[PDB]
């Protein structure tokens, strides 16, 4: 994947982990504004290997790592649908689940018939059992280093998002933690792009000078 | 090219699909290379690529690089503009002092005659009559220095007796600026001809790369002197803009009305052809 | 059809 | 300055705190301005800034630009404080015919001697003895034309009697390719020396614009004919791949084993200094 | 409004804008994690002049500037009330608006009398006119600087938030923009605490060295 702005001479490719440093505060703030307004503004463009423009729905933009909720309605919907598909891939297990649900429905139905008030019921479904169990991704995060790892896991799980972008998220992590994040990104194959106001020492990054010239580092 | 492109703003320049690509955070614009004659960079914050410089050298487009003060610093000179240059070097080495002094004397006579025409259009009878007397008194080897006297009387008559060419005032600064631009265009034309620019047609002792282009650009100085005389009260910025308006304005050649670049190109071509053919015809430019 | 093209401040 | 900075890789150039910042994908290097002497750009992917161009204008360092073919195209010409190379070109215009004939005869003798020595390494005693006899029989003004006579013997020995330079074949195209690369290297060295490549050592033919570098690269020509003789059965693409390894391969200079770039640089410097000093010493290169 | 952590020897007071720079990445990340988890963790303690500890509901934490939603039901309601007060401060404008609303009510009343069914109504007020107009803040085209400025303007509208805190928000703004933010914060009287890994030049700030020594810095 490649990103192209009118400040760069040629579009730079983003593969696996990428660190982009902008030495101009105006170009950095205007670049983040172009990231949030990407749907509205046509200045900032992104061209994949197919050389096709991507909608803002396919771009994942995350600034605050701790403030980003891992559990969402769409994420829980895709997770519950995935578990329902996994249970549907095995006929015998789903048959046993239907038998147990039939037994529980028979017991609760007998208890309802024992009551003096009329009771009407419909049925119980596997999706209602998963939602009743509260299946969700683990919400326990001790530090931002683990939370960013969970963000990388959920990002690699989501097929619709072709790119993940972090804005000034490298200031919290230590150099060694940055090395572990880069190695985990190279192992996960996902495309991650970082935007930092200042350069980081010890790691390979693309430095954008105030002259607008882009130069590689390390 | 017909178009002089001036970039005073910070931006990045690239070459894509025979097209000059101007990329800046506010907007991006593409300008074809075939329409572009001269490229001028007036600031130090502009970025360019060596591939676009190679495409500019192949397109034979003059590239000028200025300083932070916006005054021109250094221009790009291509090594080989055409294959006829290597064959023209032998002719330049075979030139004769009689043809050089004759063509240079005729050119100086055209410059002094243009100054007398400028003072005549300015309705000065004594000044243009004296400059015309110096034009009729010009001789080979210039023993009387009637050209320098014509310049001293010209500037002293136009700008006042207290004025001088050695002053640091914005008038002499604009004069040196226009002489630097016209010297850059004439030098680029000499590079198109292929002959050595360092070899002058007047004094063989003086060694300068701009000598020949200055000798070819001597008759056109009064065109800059006119706008410099009209805008002298205006600020140096407005005087520089009026100096940039000379490229948009057209002048009347003996044949017809043409642009300044075409008149300089055809004039330099007739000068080189006259030097190789030993004074067949001398091109004359009048205001 | 402009002879002088200016990219920058228009002066 | 002293060190000559040449950029053969993609990179960006900036100027910060009287320090030239060269930035490449592998590493970033900062060089003092006073240490740099001549700056040359080998490829078209290099990015530079106009501010560093202005600092180079204040530092007088010569800026050399090259095309994709690596042949030098244009060079930066400042309006004031010109470089000493422009003053050195006048000596090249003053080169005597006796020194040019001596250097040319020495170059032809070196090339013919390298051809006969290469034929001796190929274990042909009669052809190498004939080419050596023509080498000992070479004289000024070239009335015998022993070089053109040793040509047919060298090529006829290498590729066979049926092969010739006029015929169109992958061997001839490979020879023109190797001669194009060597002409690019020697032409870049001559451009580094500042002397005009249009003026040749051979007084007969001024047609080629590279005549100076084409005459200087003759003693190294047979090293291309050796690899072309070994790879002659391979396709032109494989011959180009084999000829591309000559830059990485190391050759034996008279003084010490060195790379081809340093050897061509020292040979060109000795040739220019010998031409300006009127034959102090003639650089000799043997395979 | 004093904040205290185990690293500091004494609780530091936060008045108007305050720039806190932590040179250690470990203590900075741990402090931010203690800012998000503040209700769970007892290490970071923020108290007012009454020494009473403020609840996490009273604390306002902000990291992403453009991702935060400035438009809320309470903010828009209190904003409409503020606009109604601004219109009420001028008697002439209120009189003219009352006249126009009277005309429109007359027209609609005539249209209701023309109908066959019996119709009743009450009034068309100014708050209902503002709610019908849909007055709201526009963050769509706003720059990050104008977004933070609008957040400082709506912080007075928020009743429950005791203190506003920004996490690494000073890296986007230029020094002059930071001077405008601080100078505006002094007029707004709100308590803002900024947390940055690197020190900003030209502004007064509290620097925490890797030695864990807190010192005031003019630049
Ligand atoms: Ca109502
Ligand atoms: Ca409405």
């Amino acid at each position: 994947m490649k990103i192209n702005f009118s400040l760069l001479d040629e579009p730079m490719e983003v593969n696996l982990g990428t660190v982009l440093v902008i030495e101009d505060v105006s170009v950095f703030a205007q670049l983040v504004k172009e990231f949030y307004q990407y749907d509205e503004q046509s200045n900032l463009t992104i061209f994949d290997s197919k050389i096709r423009s991507i909608r803002s729905s396919e771009l994942l933009l995350i600034t605050d790592i701790l403030g980003y909720d891992i559990n969402t309605s769409q994420v829980l919907k895709l997770l519950h649908t995935d578990i329902v598909s996994q249970l549907n891939d095995k006929p015998e297990v789903r048959s046993e689940i239907d038998s147990l649900v039939s037994l529980i429905t028979d017991i609760i139905m007998a208890e309802c018939i024992e009551n003096e008030l009329d009771i009407e019921y419909d049925e119980i479904t596997l999706l209602e059992l998963i939602k009743a169990l509260g299946v969700r991704i683990e919400t326990k995060s001790c530090t931002v280093f683990e939370k960013i790892f969970e963000i990388l896991q959920i990002f690699k799980y989501l097929v619709k998002k072709r790119i993940l972008v972090f804005v000034n998220s490298l200031s919290y992590f230590s150099k060694d933690e940055i090395y572990q994040i880069l190695e985990y990104t190279k192992l996960s194959q996902a495309d991650v792009l970082f935007l930092e106001p200042r350069q980081i020492e010890g790691i390979q990054q693309f430095i954008l000078d105030k002259d607008y010239i882009l130069m590689p580092y390390n | 090219g017909w178009r002089t492109v001036v970039v005073n703003i910070h931006s990045k320049l690239s070459y894509k699909n025979n097209h000059l690509i101007f990329r800046n955070s506010y907007k991006t614009e593409m300008i074809h290379l075939s329409e572009i004659d001269i490229l001028l960079l007036e600031t130090t914050d502009i970025v360019l690529t060596t591939m676009l410089v190679k495409r500019l050298v192949d397109e034979n487009i003059l590239v000028i690089f200025c300083d932070d003060k916006r005054l021109p610093t250094a221009f790009l000179t291509p090594y080989y503009a055409r294959h006829d240059s290597s064959l023209q070097i032998a002719r330049q080495i075979a030139w004769k002092e009689n043809v050089k002094c004759e063509v240079w004397t005729a050119i100086i006579a055209q410059k002094i005659l243009n100054q007398s025409y400028y003072l005549g259009e300015c309705s000065f009878f004594e000044k243009s009559q004296s400059i015309m007397e110096l034009y009729h008194g010009l001789e080979r080897f210039d023993p009387s220095n009637r050209e320098g006297h014509s310049a001293r009387i010209y500037f002293n008559t136009l700008f006042g007796n207290d004025f001088t060419r050695e002053s640091d005032n914005d008038i002499n600064a604009a004069l040196d600026y226009g002489y630097t631009l016209l010297l850059s265009m004439f030098a680029r034309e000499v590079v198109v001809c292929g002959c050595m620019t360092q070899i002058g047609l007047k004094h063989a002792n003086q060694f300068n790369q701009f000598n020949l282009a200055s000798d070819i650009m001597e008759p056109f100085r009064p065109i800059i002197d006119r706008i410099v005389y009209q805008n002298r009260h205006n600020n140096f910025v407005k005087i520089k803009k009026e100096l940039f308006s000379i490229f948009s304005e057209t002048y009347l050649y003996n044949g017809k009305e043409m642009y300044l670049s075409n008149i300089v190109s055809d004039y330099t071509k007739k000068v080189i052809k006259a030097l190789n053919q030993l004074g067949e015809e001398i091109p004359e430019f009048r205001i | 059809e402009e002879r002088l093209v200016f990219l920058g401040d228009n002066y």
